[PDB]
RNA sequence: CGGGGCGGACUGUCCCCAGUGCGCCCCGGGCGGGUCGCGCCG
RNA sequence: GAGCAGAAGGGCAAAAGCUCGCUUGAUCUUGAUUUUCAGUACGAAUACAGACCGUGAAAGCGGGGCCUCACGAUCCUUCU
RNA sequence: GUCUACGGCCAUACCACCCUGAACGCGCCCGAUCUCGUCUGAUCUCGGAAGCUAAGCAGGGUCGGGCCUGGUUAGUACUUGGAUGGGAGACCGCCUGGGAAUACCGGGUGCUGUAGGCUU
């Protein structure tokens, strides 16, 4: 029922996102994008691990949904249901279309949705523990299986998912230049109002 | 295959500038437009009276014709194999007047002034302009100051 | 954070701005469009227009033509230099309105060196009078009443001005209708009335009704009258002795005042160094503060 | 004494507009009664109210007539006010007074004061709503030169509330 | 890297408090640009 | 972020939108020009010029609709 | 040092809040006889001058928001022209020239024309 993703490998068709001119297009296979520990602060999972894929293709929906399920049995098997969180860094926003069956009128109807990424582009992303960096490289190998070009694990030097690299965050969140809410922080300028400095650094 | 209306392709080319709506500045309507000076035709979407054709919005013309609100352009066109020179009469909104001829102007009377003085002096001067010539042997100093080393990065992935 | 906030930062991002004299409600730059521009193929003609600006105090009458660089006054006249003859008090009326506008026209031909010619209307009838070109001399000054943003009804201060040019020699077009005189029922131009409010007999008549009726409430109305005796009497005479008065001399002198010191009377905008040196000083007391705890 | 008697001149809250109004969801002879008593109530001739959308609900379409309201000021306004207010024997009580400062109220009959009951005329009853000003509030209607009031010129909720105690004792905000 | 004397302005160490800029000249150190610059050296 | 008759795009705030008042420039004419273009026509449009008008206090504005579409030769017929 | 009337450029000028304003002026302000408009002298029109800077307005302030202007981002992204360069392809590197935009970090925050007033 579906075409091979042979078919559709290959980013030639000059973005053509879901919109008023795009009607009448099937959900996309991945509905879910963060998973595990989506709640743990910004400490408890300081090492970041990421998916980067070294090639200028799309990835269909159901091939992110399926790497998402590969990486998700293992993390909750090896480091446990709470201690990893999981975001897939990909949204199949381009429509895929399929001219069903001789040439005349050949635009075809849309069929699925595909993300297209570059050269330097993070695909899945997982924070965790220190000491299960093995555990998320092996997570992230497994899941590459999964999708149809060639993809690089990379630890990456940042905190978590927080922009900041995890040398220099400890101190900068001890002075205060970032305060942690929710899943990442807030970076602090010391160019606004000089009442919100007093209500913090207080 | 496309339609042959008078603003096709012009979503862009007469809409106004960010932030740049509204009451049309009067100062674009006391220049003065004499006969056979140089005036950029530029089209602007506010006034819609009298704009110009999209083949002439960025081309370059000379007024033949003074009117109450608009002036005659004549202004090369370049249709497929051959140019003619088209005369229109687009309104006093849609024009500019081209620094370009301003630029040439104030160098000609520089260049005459300066044909006078030379003679009155009696001695001789240039006048035509040179294309920057080569760069003139000099001497350059490190002030005891040994040139810093540079050597390539080793590669590291970031992102 | 229970309602959407409307002026937010994007809100600021992209909010254009409107003319500086627009934000402030002085100038209607549509009607400042088809009132100063001249047309094309005249290359250098101004377009003189009459500004007439009646205020709480005053009454601002001024000639001008509009330039890249801003617009340029030939010649101004005020109400508040009424008071060196004739009339002192009484300012900011119909009957003042229409002597500065006299006042305007008459310094400005006297200027330009035309005061013989082109008398205008000497004995004042609020009628129609159109000044006309002599030939063999120069041409009649035409320029356009400017009433800016104050609403052209029958019997506005600003058509009290353009009386007085007119009647001063200057070619102003217009109209009877909007003067006090004209009756909008039968659409006649009564034109007796119209020289009553000239000479200021309303006024003269309101004064009249309140002696008899009040003296308290007459002394707080016309409380600047009573001092050197401005009856209602005499008031057309004494707008005949200012009428002539500006014939005789409509020249402006003014005056030499610069034995003045050079005394600041705001405070400078504050440096960087004073802006960085108060938050720091801001920053230590209330951390003094509170580690006094 | 010295430091509160210096701005009080130009600062006093004063009455603006009473802005009655009278509102029936229908038009015709009931109606038009409806509007007679503000003549007798005002002296002054109202002007009508049009519907803008059709809702049909309760039952009205657009440009009918529905409503009639006038705008009192000056004395008139005045002792309307305290006409409708000894109505109410003084007594609003809670929340009738906007954060812009003013407030208003609901009278559900109009014969117990003023005007004597006319059999003729119906049994309608009326909102007052009375805005509150200073010297100066007069600069954001006029034409030339508008302009904003300015923060500290403005009318707070429990100024408002102040001013209505001390001009007509009247009692606010019970234990509820 | 700054020293003396005069007019404002800030701080929650404010009678004994502190800190910032600009105003006048008198100086102190270092840096650069022109000077018959003046010499010496190649 | 409304509306401007309609498709969309551009434009517009004491506007070009809404409400009133008065009106018929949606009138009579001659050429020029732009647009598709072969630089032919039709259609549409732009600057004028000459009358007769409308509106406004006036400057001005208006010979249809804010602009981009909304339409038609020879021969014949009908009317002026 | 300012302010009025008319402006040019149209946020370095705007928005929010706080402080200060001598003199002229600008306003608020008082009234409805006339002119003229309203349901309402609130707006508009007119006639005034008891009071007041309360507001408008002006100047200043804010580790202010915007806006303007720099640095970084970055010789990065992108790109003109070249090769019998690489690679199965996707794409990528080099040669010859051009060369950005966020985030982040600084600085600034109306200039000016005509005419007329005030300021010992
Ligand atoms: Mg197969
Ligand atoms: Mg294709
Ligand atoms: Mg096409
Ligand atoms: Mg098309
Ligand atoms: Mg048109
Ligand atoms: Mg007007
Ligand atoms: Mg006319
Ligand atoms: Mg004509
Ligand atoms: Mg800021
Ligand atoms: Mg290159």
């Amino acid at each position: 029922g579906r075409r091979p993703a042979r078919c559709y490998r290959y980013c030639k068709n000059k973005p053509y996102p879901k919109s008023r001119f795009c009607r009448g297009v099937p959900d996309a296979k991945i509905r879910i994008f963060d998973l595990g520990r989506k709640k743990a602060k910004v400490d408890e999972f300081p090492l970041g691990g990421h998916m980067v894929s070294d090639e200028y293709e799309q990835l269909s929906s159901e091939a992110l949904e399926a790497a998402r399920i590969c990486a998700n049995k293992y993390m909750v098997k090896s480091c446990g249901r709470d201690g990893f969180h999981m975001r897939v860094r990909l949204h199949p926003f381009h429509v895929i279309r399929i001219n069903k069956m001789g040439m005349r009128g050949a635009f075809g109807k849309p069929q699925g949705t595909v993300a297209r990424v570059h050269i330097g582009q993070v695909i899945m992303s997982i924070r965790t523990k220190l000491q299960n960096e093995e555990h998320v490289i092996e997570a992230l190998r497994r899941a590459k299986f999964k999708f149809p070009g060639r993809q690089k694990i990379h630890i990456s030097k940042k905190w978590g998912f927080t922009k900041f690299n995890a040398d220099e965050f400890e101190d900068m969140v001890a002075k205060k230049c970032l305060i942690p809410d929710g899943c990442g922080v807030k970076y602090v300028p010391s160019h606004g109002p000089l009442d919100k400095w007093r209500v913090l650094h207080s | 295959t496309n339609t042959k209306g008078k603003r096709r392709g012009t979503r862009y080319m007469f809409s106004r500038p960010f932030r740049k709506h509204g009451v049309v500045p009067l100062a674009t309507y006391m220049r003065i437009y004499k006969k056979g000076d140089i005036v950029d035709i530029k089209g602007m979407g506010t006034v819609q009276k009298g704009m110009p054709h999209k083949c002439y919005h960025g081309k370059t013309g000379r007024v033949y014709n003074v009117t109450q609100h608009a002036v005659g352009i004549v202004v090369n066109k370049q249709v497929k194999g051959k140019i003619l020179a088209k005369r229109i009469n687009v309104r006093i909104e849609h024009i500019k007047h081209s620094k370009s001829r301003d630029s040439f102007l104030k160098r000609v009377k520089e260049n005459d002034q300066k044909k006078k003085e030379a003679k009155e002096k009696g001695t001789w001067v240039q006048l035509k302009r040179q294309p920057a010539p080569p760069r003139e042997a000099h001497f350059v100093r490190t002030n005891g100051k040994e040139p810093e080393l540079l050597e390539p990065i080793p590669y590291e992935f970031m992102a | 954070g229970f309602v959407k906030v409307v002026k937010n930062k994007a809100y600021f991002k992209r909010y254009q701005v409107k003319f500086r004299r627009r934000r402030e409600g002085k100038t209607d730059y549509y009607a400042r469009k088809r009132l100063v521009i001249q047309d094309k193929n005249k290359y250098n003609t101004p377009k003189y227009r009459m500004i007439v600006r009646v205020t709480n105090r005053d009454i601002i009458c001024q000639i001008a033509y509009a330039r890249i660089e801003g617009d340029m006054i030939v010649c101004a006249a005020y109400a508040h230099e009424l008071p060196k003859y004739g009339v002192k008090v009484g300012l900011t009326n119909y009957a003042a309105a229409y002597c500065t506008g006299l006042l305007l026209a008459r310094r400005l031909l006297n200027r330009f060196g035309m005061d013989k010619i082109y008398e205008g209307q000497v004995e004042v009838t609020g009628d129609e009078y159109n000044v006309e070109s002599i030939d063999g001399q120069p041409g009649a000054f035409t320029c356009y009443l400017d009433a800016g943003l104050a609403r052209t009804t029958t019997g506005n201060k600003v058509f009290g001005a353009l009386k007085g040019a007119v009647d001063g020699g200057l070619s102003i077009p217009h109209s009877t209708k909007r003067f006090p005189g004209y009756d909008s029922e039968s659409k006649e131009f009564n034109a007796e009335v119209h020289r009553k409010h000239i000479m200021g007999q309303n006024v003269a008549d309101y004064m009249r009704y309140l002696m008899e009726e009040d003296e308290d409430a007459y002394k707080k109305q016309f409380s600047q009258y009573i001092k050197n005796s401005v009856t209602p009497d005499m008031m057309e005479e004494m707008y005949k002795k200012a009428h002539a008065a500006i014939r005789e001399n409509p020249v402006y002198e003014k005056k030499p005042k610069k034995e003045v010191k050079k005394k600041r009377w705001n405070r400078p905008k504050m440096s960087l160094a004073q802006k960085k040196d108060r938050v720091a000083q801001k920053k230590a007391s209330f951390l003094r503060a509170q580690e006094r705890a | 004494q010295d430091q509160g008697e210096k701005e009080n001149p130009m600062r006093e809250l004063r009455i603006r507009k009473l802005c009655l109004n009278i509102c029936v969801g229908e038009s015709g002879d009931r109606l038009t009664r409806a509007a007679k008593v503000l003549e007798q109530l005002t002296g002054q001739t109202p002007v009508f109210s049009k519907a803008r959308y059709t809702v049909r609900s309760f039952g009205i379409r657009r440009n009918e007539k529905i409503a009639v309201h006038c705008t009192v000021r000056g004395a008139k306004a005045e002792e309307i006010l305290e006409k409708g207010l000894k109505v109410r024997e003084y007594e609003l009580r809670k929340n009738n007074f906007s954060d812009t400062g003013n407030f208003g109220f609901g009278i559900q009959e109009h014969i117990d004061l003023g005007i004597k009951y006319d059999p003729s005329i119906g049994i309608y009853g009326l909102d007052f709503y009375v805005v509150l000003g200073r010297p100066g509030f007069s600069i954001a209607d006029k034409k030339r030169r508008t302009g904003c009031i300015g923060a500290k010129h403005r009318i707070s909720k429990e100024e408002a509330m102040r001013w209505f105690q001390q001009k007509y004792d009247g009692i606010i905000l019970p234990g509820k």
